[PDB]
């Protein structure tokens, strides 16, 4: 009877909650379909195509992974800070030792200063486990699975006193080929579902988002599903009266089409709330064929997460809320005046996963045989859209524009989305020309 | 049956549901351990044999229905059950003759039932060189070929189609002057060229069964094949059937007279137990116990049952209840099942919980010795002669075709008509006989 | 290893009550004392197992050294074992490996 | 060994082959002398014979030892030992009686176990004290059936006591020693000791820190809440008054947990067994247990799906929780397809009406368990230990991940892969009317409901409930078995 009532009745609506790189008007706007638009999906193996090879893990393997986690990573982070040689997480010495491991919690709770642990690698330690003591210890940012390196004191061999806390080290960024810097600017939005009030099937939001991707003609529109909100009342109760699998392709429609004309490459992303997909991170692409030769050319499926090239531009793709994960569960020595996030944020780069945390939140199921395949980060991203119930914002971090586009729809109430411009500069000088220049959360 | 005589060469690359995989291997055994029984009961040459042998064949879907080029039903259900069921019988020496043994009474038997001219097409094409003669070649060389072979009477060189093979591969018979040679090459009939197949057939099998396990360790890893690798003849039968629920109707003063006529030797034994002794050890009284109820006992009867049966043994009416109603009650019931209410099976009281002096549980056929045996069976009134087939098999172990063959003379018939395996079942038959 | 071996009881000293202890002769002299016992118990264990001899004969048939064979990995005396066997017999052998 | 001097991997497995042979060609020789072989492993063989006359057995041993050295030439079995009492537990863990002879016939029952340690620290006294109690009447001579008998008897009255009150209160105390303080423990609210300790602190005088043993039992808050967050301490309990001692706690949590640990493996008795011994507790007790532990035993349908979960649906219109076992609901003549008819006397509906409703929440149905196996909860199998953690260790066993409570138990999945893979055939075969027919005896009954009911569209109606599942199962839950990597 009164469905989306206050959403629409909305003032707010189009005004920027946030800014970032170069201020610019209100007339945001990219030519279109114009010009050269490259999509090439990136990652490891091109990031998964079909729906999967399983559903049936061997716990024998599981192991294997989170250990070549441990060892990889810290393969090379002894091949940086030039450490000599790890040591064994059980053999006891007067002397300071270099330890490697993964930190982990010692119960079923919130890992806290107290109940650290670290759980060294199979190849030295045979998976032994020794609590962590850090009174002795100044700045530390720790999360249960963060791959460490610790050098402390462990003389009995029954506890080590960490004494420092190497500084997570991040993969190099994409070297732009020649071709890159030929390209011209380029405006891709950004959205995440849910894409309807949490008291309606409306999906009115939906529509508004599409006439503004009219409206403004982006290049490439990324949308981050749930479309269909596994958690959406109405869903979970199955008062629907259409199948799920149909009610997700009307959406598929109405977009595709309501977009037809804006000439923009549509881009979608998976959620492991769409409740007609394949609950299991990674996911694979959405499925659909209703699609003529021309929005073939205009629409494009891809996984969860992925690694996209939008011109020689590496995004960083996750619908998962790795954000509101991570920082659930994270410890720090300093509260005063840091930047949680930006924190973070700030492992994610250097962990090589798009979700290290490891055990993962209660309700996020996970294949580990495929996430050692397809979730980890070929090199740090130029701009990196991690969605999130937390509140919208864009913070520089270790070179990489990470964007939190916030969710389109929040319960009863307008929420936003965002856009960024890009153009890669002038090959030469000090390195690092964030090819993404500028930035804007926006309501809707 | 038709193009379903198949050299077990070359492995499957499908894929099935573990549905498939696992039905594959219970029935392509099922089947394997009818060749088993028929071969013990009967003869190679015999029609019941030939008859029930196909019977089978055919029940459990190996040998029928045509279709579009690819997926032919039988052929594919015989292609994958024996390889599949190369695993289980790679292990014990004991296993791999067995198996080698009842599949290649099966390759025997399905070229038994094709006629001299099917069976000729199938080596042509097969292997890959064999070749036929014109009646030309054949007469021409007729007596010559007549005077190579066996103490084969007469002068008669049939239409029994004639072969020629490379010298070589019939070593086995120029060796010893049984065949006609000439320019390098033997001449010889149906019933030999067939022996060679066999001859052949088994050492290949054999070789194979040798490389399967080699590579076995590379699987016994995986959990949804140990029921097969470990269990596919333990206290789970080759199908069993009986268990819970069903239904009949039995008054209580009638079972002693079912015990001479219905229950088989294992029971029959522990009721006078039961009813003489006033009581019976734990193994007792589950076998007898369960099996009671898969006769369809009811919950009321049974504790009535031992109850009434247990204070004749003179103790504490209230004893029963604290120590024996607790037991007796789950088994009917609940849970906490797979012994406790899973009415043994013959192959179960076979091969689990031997028993002890004391004890008068488990199968006599194989548990009790010989000439008590003998004593035993001549009380229930088997002719002497009779009671000489019976211990002839248990000595070859066939120890439940023992009980068959006393099912058959309690009860009067030729062929009891069905494969024992189970004592409610010998239950029941010996009802549907009334 | 005593409870076992020996067939003896063997308190312990937690190294909380240690500074404790050195505040009374008495006490400073039950710390000492027990310190040897201890020693000694080493000395019985080793014993008991007749185990520097075993090691003799063993290092002996071996044709090793000594030491080693009391730290332990077996692999190490045969390795020798053969490694004598071999080189008896005009057999080129295994460089070690690292 | 992978890093000697001499390695040569082959010349190994070569031998450990023939190893793995001559065992087995052995085992079957026992049989084959009609003699039941209980036990293997490696070079080892546990026999169980069934003679008194000891002189027997060895004049038995030996002509096993004959039969078997007279094969091969340097190899031989020997003689090794001689049990008056055992208790197979699992693998390479017993509990038995050793024989050391005497002169002529007469000798010595020497108690030797392993593999049978309890770690925590925190079992109420009860528990020991009826644990041992047991332990020995098995270490009795006396007759199975005679230890069983009496162990039945005992329990039986534990139980009974338990409930009249006949139990000293501190048989209960339970005592851990904090390694962290009470503000530093994460489990906290499951954590029973913490729990006390936690009240204490916050509440008077004397304060509990690091190395203190503390005390605590359980009971009756009218709180409801968690057993965990209802410890208190043995003073609180006796002197406050609108509090009671929670029977079931013990009964079920502390007695059984250990005596079961010790009878799981006699024949005859099970997990439900004791505890209903113990008390009225049967059915919700079973559901303490598990699916998995009886994966040491083809089956049945209605067995082969019992322990998997009821589809349930309520009727879009009268609101009546319907619950789907299975095509057909009822038996012979009355026999509908439970699709037909709400099983609300009073609503007119034919749920068949609303198939969308139905593939809907079996869909959402069918996510919730995906996720469940997928959530990893592993489970400690010693019963004392039973550790539940999601964090798998990279510290395995030989069997799997190694528990890192107690450094020797395996964790074992909770909810395995079998679990689900059965719980999706159940939708699957609820609404396979294709194969719930053919499952019918005379053609007869057959069509007679064929043309009753089963009209192509509510044919083709489940077929949708159908294909729900099947694309499930069709590429997911390995129902895939490639055989091409199987012999490749
Ligand atoms: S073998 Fe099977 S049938 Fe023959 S007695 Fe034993 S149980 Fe009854
Ligand atoms: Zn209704
Ligand atoms: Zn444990």
């Amino acid at each position: 009877a009164t469905p989306s009532q206050k959403y629409n009745s909305r003032s707010n609506r189009g005004e920027v909650v946030t800014s970032f790189g170069l201020a610019q008007g209100v007339s945001w706007s990219g030519r279109g379909g114009a010009g050269n638009i490259s999509l090439k999906v990136l990652g490891c193996p091109e990031a998964l195509t079909g729906s999967y090879k399983s559903m049936f893990q061997k716990l024998p393997d599981i192991r294997e992974v989170l250990t070549c986690k441990i060892e990889e990573l810290g393969s090379e982070l002894k091949e940086h800070y030039k450490i000599e040689a790890f040591t064994p997480l059980l053999a006891p010495a007067q002397e300071p030792v270099t330890l490697l491991g993964q930190i982990g919690c010692d119960s079923n709770g919130k890992l806290n200063n107290k109940s650290v642990i670290l759980e060294g690698d199979r190849e030295h330690s045979s998976g032994a486990q020794i609590p962590v003591d850090l009174s002795e210890l100044k700045e530390y940012s720790l999360f249960p699975g963060q791959v460490v390196i610790m050098e402390g004191i462990n003389t009995t061999g029954r506890k080590l006193v960490a004494t420092k806390l190497y500084e997570g080290v991040p993969l190099p960024f994409y070297q732009p080929t020649e071709e890159d810097a030929d390209f011209e600017q380029s405006m891709v939005l950004v959205a995440c579902g849910p894409y309807t009030t949490s008291d309606s099937i409306t999906y009115d939001p939906l529509l508004d988002l599409i006439a503004v991707i009219n409206h403004d003609r982006p290049d490439v529109c990324i949308l981050f599903g749930p479309f269909l909100d596994a958690k959406h009342e109405q869903v979970e109760n199955c008062l629907l009266t259409s199948p799920f699998e149909d009610i997700f392709k009307q959406c598929l429609r109405t977009i595709i089409e309501g977009t037809r004309s804006s000439g923009s490459h549509l881009v979608f992303v998976p959620s492991l709330r769409d409740v007609h997909h394949e609950p299991v991170y990674p996911q694979p692409p959405f499925s659909y064929s209703d699609l003529s030769r021309e929005d073939k050319k205009q629409v494009q499926f891809v996984s969860e997460p992925c690694s996209l090239s939008i011109n020689g531009v590496i995004f960083g793709l996750t619908s998962t809320d790795l954000l509101f994960h991570l920082g659930a569960e994270e410890i720090s020595s300093s509260s005063g005046t840091s930047d949680r996030f930006s924190r973070i944020l700030k492992h994610i780069l250097t962990q090589r996963s798009y979700y290290p945390l490891y055990p993962p939140q209660e309700d996020m199921a996970i294949d580990y045989e495929s996430f050692y395949v397809y979730a980890q980060l070929p090199v740090t991203p130029d701009v990196l859209i991690i969605p999130s119930e937390l509140r919208y914002f864009v913070k520089d971090v270790l070179g990489c524009v990470c964007v939190n586009p916030g969710r389109l729809t929040k319960g009863q109430v307008g929420g936003t989305f965002a856009r960024l411009y890009l153009r890669r500069p002038a090959a030469d000088g000090a390195e690092r020309q964030s090819p993404c220049i500028a930035v804007q959360v926006v309501r809707i | 049956y038709p193009h379903c005589l198949q050299f077990y060469l070359q492995p499957p690359s499908e894929n099935i549901s573990l549905i498939e995989f696992e039905n594959l291997a219970i029935d392509r055994v099922k089947l394997l351990k009818s060749v088993e029984n028929l071969g013990v009961s009967y003869v190679k040459g015999t029609e019941q044999y030939q008859s029930k042998l196909e019977s089978e064949l055919r029940k459990l879907k190996f040998s029928y229905r045509e279709n579009l080029e690819d997926e032919y039903e039988p052929r594919r259900r015989d292609h994958i059950s024996h390889f599949i069921l190369r695993l289980a019988y790679c292990q014990s020496e004991e296993l791999r003759r067995w198996f080698i043994q009842q599949e290649m009474d099966l390759l025997r038997f399905r070229f038994s039932i094709l006629p001299k001219d099917k069976i000729q097409d199938f080596l042509k094409d097969s292997q890959l060189q064999f070749e036929a003669i014109s009646d030309e070649e054949k007469t021409l060389r007729e007596q010559e070929i007549v005077a190579s072979s066996p103490s084969l009477s007469g002068l008669k060189l049939g239409f029994e189609s004639i072969y020629k093979i490379p010298f070589a591969d019939a070593l086995d018979l120029f060796r010893g002057r049984k065949v006609y040679l000439e320019d390098g090459f033997a001449y010889v009939p149906l019933k030999d060229i067939v022996a060679i197949i066999l001859n052949e057939f088994r050492a290949k099998l054999s070789k194979a069964l040798a490389l399967t396990a080699r590579s076995l360790p590379a699987v016994q890893s995986d959990e949804r094949l140990q029921p097969l690798l470990n269990h596919l003849s333990h206290s789970y039968t080759g199908q069993d059937y009986s268990t819970q629920g069903n239904v009949g109707k039995i008054s209580l003063d009638q079972i002693d007279l079912l015990s001479t006529k219905s229950f088989p030797p294992c029971m029959r034994q522990l009721h006078k137990a039961l009813r003489e002794n006033h009581h019976l050890r734990h193994g007792g009284r589950m076998q007898y116990g369960l099996f009671l109820k898969g006769i369809g006992l009811t919950l009321e009867q049974a504790l009535q049952f031992w109850k009434q049966e247990f204070i004749k043994g003179k103790m504490d009416p209230d004893k029963f209840d604290k120590g024996y109603s607790y037991n007796i009650r789950h088994s009917f019931g609940k849970e906490g099942k797979r012994t406790d209410y899973t009415p043994f099976s013959c192959l179960k009281i076979i091969l689990s919980n031997p028993p002890s002096q004391g004890d008068y549980h488990g199968c006599p056929f194989r548990h009790s010795d010989p000439e008590l045996l003998k004593q035993k069976l001549q009380s229930y009134k088997i002719s002497p002669g009779g009671i000489s087939q019976i211990l002839d098999l248990v000595k070859g172990t066939h120890y439940q075709v023992a009980c068959q063959k006393y099912f058959e003379m309690i009860h009067n018939v030729d062929d009891c008509g069905f494969s024992l395996n189970h004592p409610n079942q010998f239950f029941c038959e010996s009802q549907r006989i009334l | 290893l005593v409870q076992q071996i020996l067939k003896t009881e063997r308190v312990v000293i937690p190294m909380e009550n240690i500074q404790n202890m050195y505040s009374e002769s008495s006490q400073l002299l039950y710390l000492l004392e027990h310190t040897w016992k201890d020693a000694k118990f080493i000395l019985q264990i080793m014993c008991e197992l007749n185990v520097l001899p075993l090691a003799l004969q063993i290092t002996n048939i071996a044709g090793n050294i000594m030491s080693r064979t009391l730290m332990g990995g077996r692999s190490e005396r045969n390795e020798f074992l053969l490694l004598h066997a071999f080189y008896e017999n005009n057999y080129i052998v295994p460089d070690k490996q690292i | 060994f992978s890093y000697s001097r001499f390695y040569a991997k082959p010349l190994a497995a070569l031998v450990t082959y023939k190893g793995r042979e001559i065992l087995m060609h052995t085992k079957e020789m026992v049989q084959k002398m009609n003699l039941e072989v209980i036990y293997g492993d490696t070079d080892s063989i546990m026999i169980n014979t069934n003679s008194t006359n000891l002189e027997e057995v060895f004049k038995l041993g030996n002509k096993v030892k004959s039969e078997v050295n007279k094969l091969y030439k340097l190899l031989e079995i020997d003689i090794d030992g001689v049990f008056k009492s055992l208790l197979l537990l699992k693998k390479k863990k017993y509990a038995a009686l050793v024989v050391e002879p005497t002169s002529d016939g007469n000798y010595v029952t020497k108690q030797e176990l392993k593999g049978l340690d309890i770690v925590r620290r925190d079992w109420c006294d009860l528990a020991k004290d009826t644990g041992n109690f047991v332990i020995g009447q098995i270490l009795s001579d006396q007759s199975r059936d005679t230890i069983v008998e009496n162990i039945q008897k005992r329990l039986i009255e534990i139980g009974e006591n338990v409930l009249n009150g006949s139990v000293p209160v501190s048989q209960f105390e339970i005592n851990k020693a904090l390694t962290k303080d009470p503000q530093d423990y994460p489990d906290k609210k499951s954590l029973p000791h913490v729990h006390v300790a936690l009240w204490i602190n916050s509440q008077g005088g004397r304060k509990v820190k690091a190395g203190d043993t503390v005390s605590y039992v359980i009971c009756q808050d009218g709180s409801n809440l968690t057993a965990s967050q209802r410890a208190y301490a043995p003073e609180q309990l006796q002197k406050q008054d609108n509090l009671t001692i929670d029977t079931q706690y013990y009964l079920a949590q502390q007695i059984h947990p250990v005596v079961a640990r010790i009878c799981e493996p006699i024949d005859g008795i099970d997990a439900v067994l004791i505890a209903t011994w113990l008390g009225l507790d049967p059915t919700q007790f079973r559901v303490h247990h598990y699916h998995k532990d009886e994966e040491n035993d083809q089956l049945t349908d209605e067995e082969k799906y019992r322990d998997c979960e009821r589809f349930k649906c309520p009727c879009p219109t009268c609101g009546t929780e319907n619950i789907y076992d299975n095509v057909f609901d009822g038996s012979g003549t009355d026999m509908e397809p439970s699709l037909y008819r709400c099983s609300n006397i009073d609503c007119k509906a034919s749920p068949l009406t609303f198939t969308v409703q139905l593939s809907n929440k079996l869909i959402m149905d069918i996510r919730r368990f995906i996720k469940k196996y997928y959530d990893g909860w592993l489970i400690c199998e010693e019963p004392t230990c039973r550790n539940r953690t999601r964090h798998l260790p990279l510290q395995f066993s030989r069997t799997g991940p190694l528990c890192p409570a107690c450094m020797k138990a395996t964790l074992q999945p909770e909810y395995s892969d079998k679990s689900l893979y059965t719980q999706l055939c159940f939708y699957r075969y609820i609404f396979d009317a294709e194969c719930a027919l053919e499952k019918l005896t005379t053609d007869h009954e057959k069509d007679k409901l064929k043309k009753q009911f089963f009209t192509p569209k509510v044919l083709q109606d489940y077929r949708k409930l159908k294909n729900t599942a099947e694309q499930f199962l069709s590429r997911s839950g390995y129902s895939e078995v490639n055989l091409s990597k199987l012999f490749a």
